[PDB]
């Protein structure tokens, strides 16, 4: 196509997050590099500046400052509802104050984001190069969290709202009974938006249009109550996406220009026990009148446009609440089959080199003995391949596809160099038990991924589990409060 | 204006409130999230010092106890002394009256089992030290005391600790390895120096040890000049240059080597060659003294963590409040107009010329 | 102390380098990183961003492109006498032009480097925690090149000009054969500075005296020719630490306001051949008349206020050029002596392993059988534990000196584990007898170096053995010129 | 003024002379270390246009070919769009009468042995793939051509690859897998489909080689459609969702089914199943055609190394002369008034204010 088509595709493929694991190429990059790195939630913290540059020399060499200002964001309560990245120190406020520098602060994986790169190692998706072609990073992540619905995501483009896991969770399970599901079935169970800072959503209709047509504009207002000892104004939770401290400044100015009236004292106090906004009414005038003039000139309301936006595959989308959730279901069925032929694979390999193993101790004294008489361990090597050598145990299923018809029991090269690198302290006879355990643990396994594999409607029930097992562990309480009057 | 700057606290009678003062890239943020909103107001400045922010902090006093929350480093601190040679320049009463104060973040956090500990110095680390080290220990020497422990030993391990100190503050006139030996061997009397004989012998003993316990590659050498009073001298091959160390008349008479004879003397009196050490639970026979003191330290460190901090952007909210602004647990210093004055001139030494 | 002392104490730390190695904590940290990552002079290149980010990752976490600019000087041919960084790609020009983006530039350690930093896990230098404490930087690099004095340095005080490493290698073998030598003795090898970039120094006095007292002012003028067809100027080669646009820029600035007089055609014709600065002398005009009066109003010419400050002991000291070279020797010494021990040390360990694993073989049948006894690999081991078991081979010097008097043949339990850890390969009869050779080499290995620690002249030895080997591989040809008239 | 900013010629003629546009930041240097002094000018720039710059260009021009160096990446690229966009507006005649180019910087450099390569494109590389792959082979199979080479080999690489191409490029519609089985299974006929017991038989022959094939979790499922005219149907279950593809009337009819067949009839008249392929010292026994060619590929590239360029500056300046400005060796590209025109429009895009 034209240069421009081109160059348009690109500038999207940045800017658009991924519909299977609403991550863009930066946070998937950032993420893997602490995955690589051993960076768990159950080890130590690990300073931010050994990320950044672990980040920087491997995957995303585009500005230090760049990346660090990523990994912040994914920490920060108040930017995401379900933090991918478990942080200590200062990592800024909604204040709009800045994080500590990346020497000081400490980060790991939360607990969620080793679920959204479950299964990366088994190969479940696709890899592509690094800017100088010598790592490989995913194209996307092998999630178990519809995280583009869960935590959302913003185009500087599209504008997705986060959600609440159980909610969606649920949504997902009730397309997984009836794939034929309305909108307004999945409304039973996903009713709006649950940011992370928790406030009112006035305005229903918005949300049903979104979640119709992928586009539409909701309301959000800031949780005021009005207190007497004279009158007090008080926001416990602001709207989603909204600097606290310019809010501030703009009811400053206002009544210093005298567009707004009715207040005598507003200050901050904002504490370890949560958000406190405190505004004091003058005399001769009303809070909630007050109130309702401050909505109408302030940042307190907010109309959230909803616009909904994503490459599905590799290409942009203008996508509805149930194309998204489809999305997410077809994506685990292809990570769990690919997980299923990727762990049948490892388990006939396994098993195949544990049969050569078992084998060897056996026969286990003539083999000692050629291994004394060559001299090069080629040539009792060599020796091994040409005489072929638990019977129950044996008795088709553990040998891979790969492996050739041909291979008394038959030796691999491969398997005569395994028998010449077995340790010393393998001979002892508690080892053998103990192998002849591993082995017939697989072959049960084996038959269950075959099992799986055949049976279309028992992988739906392996997901089914999955997605139960995420809504508990890391299911919780909604935040913000739905109220179409 | 002020407000969306700085964040108030409900208290509006100065002498009952205090203002934190943070570099809002270090502390900004986590100091908000940690004050307590009743007494705590917190202004974050940025610079090196911005003029908005100058009337920021001037068109905001009020609070009578201000702390100026800012990291140790060299790099960082240069927002504490700004504000420090501010003060002593524009306005010098606030620090004479004793307004200033100076918030002291722990260097370090040691946590044994369930219980944690937040140690504000390298002197108090010191003490932490020992005293854990100490805590049920008990050292049983043959000598006319079969056990000794409690405020005894402290005393002893304080000279022992005390001398290898001073050891080390006289590092560079002589080998430190030398003088350890001379804690063990016999000492040198200046009656002793008039003799020959009993000289030689003693300085052939010490260099003799020198050589069998030296694990790296120096030789020990000695030799005896003799002055129209004999005076023993020391000659060590390392690495592969050879230097001499006289002990001179005087060394022998100083006060430094006596401390060191006093110290051997004590041990020497203790037999401490033969010994056991337990703390507390379990015990260990010993060669040496310090080797009983290697131990009780291989004890007490067994099972505990040290994290030192190196900035306050380290540590969460929660951990900042608990450590630095909260009352009851919080070390604070307050400044002095003198160190304002030395805050003043170290700035104007940064500005060569201006 | 006072906190403007400490305060004044560290921000030295930074500035001046180490008369040891001439580095300062940046680039010893750049360059360990670069020996850490196996990034030598004959492995494939890697990307810039590879080593700045595993730098700013785990040991001088303060800026990406304060860590890049560092390595880019560190390989740039105009501003280093002998470029510690092999560097391919774009790295930045004498204009000052700046160097491609890190992901575009590749780099790997110079052979010179290599040297820097040789016997370095030997255990040779002290070493000091990074920022965390996770990690561990050498204090200082064993070096064998005397590179405060090869390359210099510069304070942000003191100002040190690079030298020939002929020259310095003489003048540092002339102080081994009399340590009474003087300045002038020296200077029969050491005639004066030799920068990279190749030019003309004028004055003789200027650098006599800073050989002295650490302290001078010399001369630098740039190489110009007068030619015929009118009459131009032609610049082969331009003072150290000059930018050569700016420096055009200048003489167009002068003959605008007409301070110089006498050029018609100012064009830089510098090209992939070398240098070239081009000046038309105008008709009536003097070229060499022309030249002089540059000479007096241009930055053809310069003086270099030489400022020989380097820290000793951590302590910051003005020395001559006898006390730099002193010690660049007595750092020898110690790196050699050390070197010796851990070799020594190590030697005698690999001979105290093996004595065991020789013993194995011999009675290696009672072992095998004791192996197949015993179910848990501690039980055998105990087994081996309990009874002890080429005589000519055996017969002390090979036993460490931790190793205790007890230890037929006795065994460790470390030991115990060895002949339960070799693999049934090393069993082949070919693998007694080359182990055998090992073994008795290296008995020949430690009275050798015994014969060094003993030696005080014969370490003396392998030391100008060893600065040698370093004019013959790494010496080159002057560049400047020094015309006392 | 301009000296200082702009690296001259000795040329003064223009029309004899080429005046180089790079950023400072990708190539301004190492295009001063690698030019020719003798007729090439280098402009170094920076930018999002410097005003400062853009006089300085004008007052430079003197240059009748005057080439823009500048990297492929949107990010770099962008310099060389916002000079395109400025000609055409500012400037207009001067890209009409052919005096603007744009430098075409290798995408590859292949090295076997001492001989090095440079390739321009990702045409250019797969051009020579094909070329090393072919050179020395020669495919022996039992048809009435015992010995296949030469350009008659060519011939058929060239098929084989187009269909694959193809194959590719309708992979969405179809399943890739599956029409590449339907080059190896016997054709459908318009006439074969009016009976039914032919057809049935087929598409069953089909499905089964796809199942036997399969590694990955699929399943292959045959179902023929009765149109009263039979039509086959191939359903496939993957991952756990079946979908299937119906071989309408239009498809066997279609050219793409018929380039399929031919390809196939090609291969099944070369006997391919039992052959030998030999390129060229060594041969080896292949089961199929493309199991040969991609052993000629295995062989072609068995002691070569290929080297991507991203940017510039990833070389050094003589490689850059080599490469890119090198009149010999150099691979330039005129810009004609219609893509100045494009180039007008892509920064007016982006600019979607001003
Ligand atoms: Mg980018
Ligand atoms: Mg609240
Ligand atoms: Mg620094
Ligand atoms: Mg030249």
């Amino acid at each position: 196509s034209s240069y421009l088509d081109y160059a348009m595709s690109v500038i999207v493929g940045r800017a658009l997050p991924d519909v299977r694991d609403g991550l863009k190429p930066v946070h998937r990059r950032v993420l893997y590099a602490m995955n690589v790195l051993g960076n768990d939630w159950n080890k130590a913290y690990k300073k931010s500046a050994r990320v950044v540059g672990d980040v920087i020399g491997k995957y995303h060499p585009h500005g230090d400052s760049a990346v660090y200002d990523t990994i912040v964001r994914m920490a920060q309560p108040f930017s995401l509802r379900y933090m991918l990245v478990d942080g200590q120190g200062n990592f800024g406020s909604i204040d709009g104050d800045s994080a500590a520098a990346m020497r000081y602060t400490e980060i790991r994986l939360a607990k969620i984001a080793h679920e959204l790169m479950a299964d990366l190692e088994k190969e479940t998706v696709d890899f592509v190069d690094n800017y100088d072609g010598t790592e490989k990073i995913p194209d996307v992540m092998p999630t178990k969290i519809p995280n583009l619905l869960v935590n959302g995501s913003s185009g500087i483009a599209t504008n997705i709202p986060p959600h609440n896991l159980t909610e969606v969770i649920n949504g997902c399970l009730a397309y997984i009974d009836d794939e034929d599901i309305s909108i307004e079935g999945l409304m039973e169970h996903i009713p709006g938006p649950d940011f992370p800072t928790a406030a009112i959503i006035n305005g229903r209709r918005g949300i049903e249009e979104a979640y119709r047509t992928g586009r539409g504009k909701v309301y959000i207002r800031a949780r005021a109550e009005v207190e007497v000892d004279r009158e007090t104004i008080i926001v416990h939770e602001i709207p989603y996406q909204v600097n606290k401290a310019r809010l501030i400044e703009k009811i400053a100015e206002l009544v210093k220009e005298k567009r707004v009236e009715g207040i005598s004292a507003l200050r901050d106090e904002s504490d370890k026990d949560g958000m406190r906004i405190v505004i004091e009414v003058k005399r001769d005038a009303v809070g909630e009148v007050v109130l309702n003039n401050l909505y109408s000139q302030t940042q307190l309301q907010v109309s959230f446009g909803i616009n909904m936006v994503a490459l599905h595959h590799g290409q942009p989308k203008i996508m509805n609440l149930k194309d998204i959730i489809a999305a997410f279901v077809r994506h685990r069925r292809e990570v769990v089959t690919r997980r299923t032929i990727f762990e049948l694979r490892k388990a006939r390999d396994r098993a195949h080199i544990l049969e050569a193993l078992a084998v060897a101790l056996a026969n286990i004294d003539p083999i000692i003995e050629l291994i004394r008489h060559a001299p090069t361990p080629a040539e009792a090597k060599t020796a091994l391949v040409a005489n072929p050598w638990v019977a129950a145990m044996l008795e088709d299923a553990a040998r891979p596809e790969w492996l050739e018809p041909e291979f008394l029991y038959y030796l691999t090269e491969q398997q005569a160099q395994a028998i010449l690198d077995l340790r010393l302290q393998k001979l002892t006879g508690l080892e053998h038990e103990k192998l002849l355990d591993e082995y017939k643990e697989l072959l049960d396994q084996i038959a269950e991924l075959l099992r799986i594999l055949g049976s279309a409607d028992r992988l739906m029930e392996v997901i089914r589990e999955e997605l139960e097992l995420v809504r508990e562990q890391f299911g919780d309480k909604r935040r913000t409060e739905i109220t179409a009057n | 204006g002020l407000p969306g700057k700085l964040a108030d606290c409900q208290e509006r009678d100065p002498a009952l409130s205090e203002l934190y003062l943070v570099e809002g890239d270090s502390a900004g943020g986590s100091a908000k999230q940690g004050r307590n909103r009743k007494n705590q107001a917190i202004l974050p400045l940025k610079g090196l010092s911005s003029q908005e922010v100058a009337t920021l902090i001037t068109a905001l006093g009020r609070y009578h106890s201000i702390i100026i929350m800012t990291d140790a480093d060299v790099d960082g601190s240069h927002i504490r002394t700004l504000l420090l040679t501010f003060f002593y320049r524009q306005m010098p009463e606030i620090v004479e009256r004793g307004h200033v104060y100076i918030a002291q973040p722990p260097l370090y956090k040691v946590k044994k089992g369930k219980q944690e500990q937040y140690i504000k110095d390298d002197e108090a680390m010191d003490q932490y030290q020992i005293s854990i080290a100490l805590d049920g220990a008990t050292l049983h020497t043959n000598a006319s005391a079969p056990a000794l422990a409690g405020e005894a030993l402290e005393k002893l391990v304080s000279e022992y600790n005390a001398t290898q100190k001073m050891i080390n503050r006289m590092e560079r006139r002589y080998p430190k390895a030398m003088l350890k030996e001379l804690i063990y061997q016999p000492t040198l009397t200046e009656a002793d120096l008039s003799d020959e004989q009993t000289v030689t012998r003693w300085v052939n003993a010490l260099v003799s040890e020198l050589n069998d316990k030296e694990q790296h590659g120096s030789q020990w050498k000695f030799d005896v000049h003799t002055n129209a009073l004999f005076e023993p001298i020391v000659r060590v091959r390392t690495h592969g240059v050879d230097t001499d160390y006289p002990l001179d008349h005087e060394f022998i008479t100083g006060g430094e080597y006596r401390r060191i004879c006093t110290l051997g003397e004590k041990l020497r009196g203790l037999l401490e060659e033969d010994a056991f050490i337990e703390r507390g639970e379990r015990r260990q026979p010993v060669a040496s003294f310090e080797q009983a003191l290697d131990w009780l330290v291989k004890e007490s460190r067994r099972g505990l963590s040290i994290q030192r901090y190196k900035g306050l952007g380290e540590m969460n909210p929660e951990q900042l409040w608990e450590t630095t602004m909260d009352p009851e647990s919080r070390r604070m210093l307050r400044v002095t107009v003198k160190d304002a004055i030395a805050a003043d001139q170290l700035f104007t030494t940064l500005m060569g010329d201006a």
